[PDB]
């Protein structure tokens, strides 16, 4: 009863078929695993330029 | 007592001021290159610039 079961922009066929952006990890082909990016940012250095 | 002085001098001064924040301005000289199969149009590379 839903175009997109997982809720992500890709419909159940799309996920099941594997016919989308192929870079997506393969488990997200399951219509219950959200094809969904989780992006955090890491610090490595800090520069203090006195004015 | 009447007295009269007439001094005359000449000064010099050489100054130098600096911005520890904007202490110089960088200018690169770059050459792009492509090794793959396809031509790229409107090429726009982002450039990481590392000192130490
Ligand atoms: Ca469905």
């Amino acid at each position: 009863l839903e175009s997109n079961t997982a809720g992500d922009p890709y419909t159940d066929y799309e996920k099941a078929s594997g016919s989308f952006d192929k870079a997506i990890k393969t488990e997200a082909r399951d219509p219950l695993v959200a094809a969904y990016p989780i992006v955090g940012v890491g610090m490595e250095k800090l520069i203090i330029s006195t004015n | 007592s009447t007295a009269v002085q007439d001094s005359n001098g000449e000064s010099w001064n050489t100054g130098l001021s600096i911005n520890k924040g904007e202490s110089a301005y960088i200018n690169a000289n770059v050459r792009y290159y492509n090794t793959g199969t396809a031509p790229m149009y409107k090429v726009t590379p982002t450039t990481n610039l590392v000192l130490d």
